[PDB]
């Protein structure tokens, strides 16, 4: 069961930190056409 | 303990959904910037 959650954990942790990078590189992308 | 999990899980989640709409929301200013 834990085994189980700590892997979900891990999963999502992951996926959250590949779309911080993508959340990061399209506010930059909007900061340029806006300016 | 694995409701500790439980907790982060949730939070996790909570988290990753919010990302993913604030990058769609991202996605379609950038391509209205963008005319």
């Amino acid at each position: 069961e834990v085994k189980q959650l700590e892997a979900e954990v891990e999963e999502l942790e992951s996926e959250i930190w590949h779309l911080e990078n993508e959340v990061a590189r399209l506010e930059k992308e909007n900061a340029e056409c806006e300016a | 303990k694995v409701k500790q999990l439980k907790a982060k899980v949730e939070e996790l989640k909570s988290k990753l959904w919010h990302l993913k709409n604030k990058v769609a929301r991202l996605k379609k200013k950038n391509a209205e910037c963008k005319a």
